RNA sequence: UUAAUG
RNA sequence: AAGACGGUCGAACUUGACUAUCUAGAGGAAGUAAAAGUCGUAACAAGGUUUCCGUAGGUGAACCUGCGGAAGGAUCAUUA
RNA sequence: CACGGGUGACGGGGAAUCAGGGUUCGAUUCCGGAGAGGGAGCCUGAGAAACGGCUACCACAUCCAAGGAAGGCAGCAGGCGCGCAAAUUACCCACUCCCGACCCGGGGAGGUAGUGACGAAAAAUAACAAUACAGGACUCUUUCGAGGCCCUGUAAUUGGAAUGAGUCCACUUUAAAUCCUUUAACGAGGAUCCAUUGGAGGGCAAGUCUGGUGCCAGCAGCCGCGGUAAUUCCAGCUCCAAUAGCGUAUAUUAAAGUUGCUGCAGUUAAAAAGCUCGUAGUUGGAUCUUGGGAGCGGCCGUCCCCUGCUCGGCGCCGGCCCGAAGCGUUUACUUUGAAAAAAUUAGAGUGUUCAAAGCAGGCCGCCUGGAUACCGCAGCUAGGAAUAAUGGAAUAGGACCGCGGUUCUAUUUUGUUGGUUUUCGGAACUGAGGCCAUGAUUAAGAGGGACGGCCGGGGGCAUUCGUAUUGCGCCGCUAGAGGUGAAAUUCUUGGACCGGCGCAAGACGGACCAGAGCGAAAGCAUUUGCCAAGAAUGUUUUCAUUAAUCAAGAACGAAAGUCGGAGGUUCGAAGACGAUCAGAUACCGUCGUAGUUCCGACCAUAAACGAUGCCGACUGGCGAUGCGGCGGCGUUAUUCCCAUGACCCGCCGGGCAGCUUCCGGGAAACCAAAGUCUUUGGGUUCCGGGGGGAGUAUGGUUGCAAAGCUGAAACUUAAAGGAAUUGA
RNA sequence: AUCCGUAACUUCGGGAUAAGGAUUGGCUCUAAGGGCUGGCAGCCGACUUAGAACUGGUGCGGACCAGGGGAAUCCGACUGU
């Protein structure tokens, strides 16, 4: 059945990018996403999107740009440590200059520069670049 | 996926967004809770009593009228049975199928089905049995199976 | 890796640990049948008297007569057909000999157009067949 | 119908 | 002090059992490596009986036949 | 993953290879453990089951007058044996410490020397000048040639200039010496004071040189070279790699993304259990705290606040502010701090002449250093509550603010001595209340179940039908009939074959029958009746995570085979005969046993295939088909219309499929999955690590047996294989 | 007789008392195994089982009773006649 709603929203994503769709419809609504989406929308590679709230899990619907490369994720959620941050960011991101690993954190979801400056790890949610 | 058979099937209920009752409904709760009250001392499934209910009466959802469901009503008044009904007629189509192998052994594909339904039943004990409806001393034993319909 | 969960690490230890019996070099490495069936018995050299000498035939295309020795060995007593190197150091060799017997480098396997041969003859009667292929020692008699 | 080999 | 009865720890000897390694052996039955060997041609082209799998029987020998599959078949097709 | 077994396993700090991850080793100077040939027991002593302490037994071994005595080098040197494999039967307590009655003695601990190419660091074997020559930036010259302000190299051409390696007086060093450093005197032109180790076909830098050998000798880690012109052998010359080092043999690391957590594959190269259920194991849908205010800088950035309930002073007028102590579901997760032996690693400083090293050293007595980082995992502590678990209150044995009774009681108190009963407080039990906004998130294009109309070669039992077959009976006429490429074995005036009418039992279920349906798969096709089940659809039903994959275990499981009964029409393993062929014990034909058919038990094997595990999400269309539901011009049946069957056009769910193209993938064939993979992570089982040996031996287990499951090694080989192209 | 232990093979029933060991006497005790009447009290009747100490010239199923065993080959299955 569904295990990972997180990764399975973004490889539906990440194949809209593929094929070129303005907006596409993932199907649930959690709250990682959301502000997965949020993290990208501060960075900037993805427009400005909507949830569609019914009693249920709801709908996002995506308008998408082109700048989105390949939006992954990393399953399960592996700890990250300050130390062991810099050799995920060199075995997962294509270049020290842009690319982003997202990670939540206990003052919250924020990626690794953000980390960096708030000197906080946690677990892994996936990347973006 | 369906869980013992290969279907893919995409056939349920899909409910309104709006929670609110209509305004031709002039049915009050309590009214409501009667009526359950009447079919559950006639003797009828739950499932039965929403169908009479959103069938004769107009009431499509006990839940949004009233503040409880069906079977919580029953359980709030005294009139639930002594285990789900889902068990329970699973229970008797063990009870029928065994049957249907003691008249005629040779049926390899209705005990195929039996071991089945067996296996739900036992995934269904332990679930009410985590859940704490039923006793941890209940077992399903085949020879005293049958006295229960 | 195929099951990624989050507890799955006796499953990959084990399952790695069952699949590493597959590799050939392993399997060779970690059981004592290979290091039984190795007459060195895990070494690099091993003396061993001379017997004989064995004129053996060569394999297909190249057609020669390579020169070997029946060694026999002292740390096992196995009979090794060590082989002879270099070009007229046969004779060099006497009957009932102690020499120096060292492998050829493809770890116990037999190479080229030799059949059924794997080690070769370093020293004899501790002077080295490289120099009494070169012409510093001599034999002593 | 028979028809094998280098 | 010597010595003695008893108790405890208990070396060691003998017998029996278990387990591990190495090895002799008449004779039987395999694999590998040469060959200027013998007999046949099983398979590769419809290899001249299409091939292969499972299961049984038989025959110098590859193999032959029976029953059920598969095409990795020489047919992706044969007409109201 | 207990127990048992093996270890060519003392454990750790650590070593090597290393991108990031890992893999291998660690007997070895530091810490802890064990032991003194193998066990066992004990005295002394604070501390021993001590062995440079004893007491017995076993193995080994010495002297003897034959009664008896004495031994433990896995200490320092050394000897034998074992080996591929490893040093002197030296000097000294002077450095470091240890012990003693102790400033004095002792220390094979330790220090220093002898061997030492395990290994590490530095590092000689020449340089300069002048002649001849061979050339390059300028000037000149059409080229040829020439001048040197600037050069670079070569040549057993010549020349002095400088030094060790050695020799050796002397200090210094040192317990006494040795070596290093210093220093007189000697000491170098083929500076004979002579540098080797491997190779020269490719990988892999470097002769198609010369002579001999002629598939011989041999070279060659792999491919290969040598069969009388060898770029590969053996020698000379030349060149190439490193340079006091190099080659060889073995274990190991990277290479190996060929063990794959990072990060391999499973249609055809090796691969998914035949299929299904299923416990451990693993993974598990969404949902509970948003924001506002004050201050600063240029709508943005940043800092602060939005917990509750004994002791004292910025103290102030029973109340307020602040500080300290204690209790406020539990973790996993993240950060800091402590505790973490040194030696080792990274690394600060420092001219051991540099460096490996060491912790020293530097200034005219002083100035200083001997840091720091890391130390996996587990345990402690204080901030955070995003993520994953974990509960509350649902027969209300629930919190909250108060009350009335029963029992027990720290005691303040009646000026001081004693009893009883109360006010007032703490523990337990118990009755009537007031209040919570009183309390149960949604119902997942998750799943289970009820219900409606279906649907279907799904399953079981009983029944019924159809022909064909073969045999028999009767009738008619007949010399041929079967069968083959051709014939014969076979039947046949005892009437074969054929035609007609009946009887017979056992099969089989054609044409309808399809890239159509059902079933988990194997599989399922005459009609009717009975029974149980199931997919999909419909649903404003119910339960509320009940789910997915699954070691062990369990159900079904083609055909063939086995054990019992029944029946044996046809076909037909074995067997027989006739053909063919050189030969057939085969293909062909005629018979023909087991079997093929039914029931009750085994077997659990298939090219059990889609050579493609299961569930979930997404990314292109087109025409269909099957089932179910919905809508809409109109034809055709009931007939007398509404409403239901058959058609026509659409919509949706999945069910088997097909066609189309630069989605994308792959080695390609090809695939809408075999895609969403170096832009590598959705979850979960089984399984492969070159080809043989070999699914073999052995061990265990199942079966009546055949055989089924698990399952190697020795040895051998440089290929085996997959896709595609061109010839034949 | 009591306490251990028992192999190859097999038709899984056997082999099997396999094979191979230890003990056994007397005396003096302890513990355990029950009924009737009015978790307690009183009154009574039975033989066993286990353990300990002491002791006899190591003797003790002291007479009697009372299996020698193991590994193979041929034939017949067997019980029976
Ligand atoms: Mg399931
Ligand atoms: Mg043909
Ligand atoms: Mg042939
Ligand atoms: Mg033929
Ligand atoms: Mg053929
Ligand atoms: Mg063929
Ligand atoms: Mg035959
Ligand atoms: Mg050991
Ligand atoms: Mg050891
Ligand atoms: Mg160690
Ligand atoms: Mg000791
Ligand atoms: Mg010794
Ligand atoms: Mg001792
Ligand atoms: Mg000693
Ligand atoms: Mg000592
Ligand atoms: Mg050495
Ligand atoms: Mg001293
Ligand atoms: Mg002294
Ligand atoms: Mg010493
Ligand atoms: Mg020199
Ligand atoms: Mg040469
Ligand atoms: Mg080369
Ligand atoms: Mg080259
Ligand atoms: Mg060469
Ligand atoms: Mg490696
Ligand atoms: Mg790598
Ligand atoms: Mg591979
Ligand atoms: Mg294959
Ligand atoms: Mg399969
Ligand atoms: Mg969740
Ligand atoms: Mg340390
Ligand atoms: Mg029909
Ligand atoms: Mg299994
Ligand atoms: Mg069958
Ligand atoms: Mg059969
Ligand atoms: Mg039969
Ligand atoms: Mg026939
Ligand atoms: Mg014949
Ligand atoms: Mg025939
Ligand atoms: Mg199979
Ligand atoms: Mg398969
Ligand atoms: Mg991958
Ligand atoms: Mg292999
Ligand atoms: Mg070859
Ligand atoms: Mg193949
Ligand atoms: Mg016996
Ligand atoms: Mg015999
Ligand atoms: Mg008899």
């Amino acid at each position: 059945v569904r295990m990972n709603v997180l990764a399975d929203a973004l490889k539906s994503i990440n194949n809209a990018e593929k094929r070129g769709k303005r907006q596409v419809l993932i199907r649930p609504c959690s709250k990682v996403i959301v502000r997965f989406l949020t993290v990208m929308m501060k960075h900037g590679y993805i427009g400005e999107f909507e949830i569609i709230d019914d009693h249920r899990a709801g709908k996002i619907v995506v308008n998408l740009t082109g700048r989105l490369n390949k939006c992954g994720v990393i399953s399960p959620r592996f700890d990250v440590q300050l130390k062991d941050l810099e050799k995920w960011q060199n075995n997962l991101l294509p270049s020290r200059q842009f690319g982003f690993i997202v990670l939540t954190t206990s003052a919250g979801i924020m990626d690794h520069e953000e980390a960096r400056r708030k000197h906080t790890g946690g677990k892994i949610l996936g990347f973006f670049f | 996926g369906r869980m013992h058979a290969p279907g893919k099937g995409l056939s349920q209920s899909a409910l309104p967004y709006r929670r609110s009752v209509p305004t031709w409904l002039k049915l009050t709760s309590d009214d409501v809770k009667e009526q359950i009250y009447k079919l559950a001392k006639k003797g009828l499934t739950p499932s039965q009593i929403g169908v009479i209910l959103r069938d004769s009466h107009g009431v499509a959802q006990v839940r949004f009228v009233t503040g409880n469901k069906i079977l919580r009503i029953l359980k709030s008044k005294g009139l639930a049975p002594d285990l789900p009904e889902d068990l329970y007629h699973l229970i008797k189509k063990a009870v029928a199928v065994r049957k249907h192998l003691e008249r005629n052994r040779k049926d390899k594909d209705a005990k195929f089905r039996l071991i089945l339904i067996e296996s739900r039943i036992h995934r269904l004990a332990r679930y009410y049995k985590t859940k704490r409806v039923l006793p941890p001393n209940w077992k399903y034993e085949s020879s005293t199976a049958s006295a229960l319909v | 890796g195929k099951c990624r969960g989050l507890r799955t690490a006796r499953k990959l230890r084990s399952h790695r640990r069952d699949q590493k019996w597959h590799d050939k070099q392993y399997k060779k490495a970690h059981l004592g049948t290979a290091l039984k069936a190795n007459p060195f018995g895990g070494a690099s050299h091993a003396k061993g008297i001379v017997l004989e000498k064995v004129g053996v035939e060569a394999k297909q295309p190249n057609s020669a007569i390579r020169k070997c020795v029946r060694v026999q060995l002292i740390k096992n007593g196995k009979k090794i057909t060590a082989f002879v190197p270099n070009d007229g150091c046969l004779n060099f060799i006497e009957e009932n000999d102690e020499v120096l017997v060292a492998g050829f480098g493809r770890k116990g396997h037999a190479v080229g157009d030799i059949p059924g041969v794997r080690f070769k003859v370093v020293k004899v009667a501790n002077v080295s067949l490289l120099a009494l292929y070169k012409g510093k020692k001599e034999r002593p008699r």
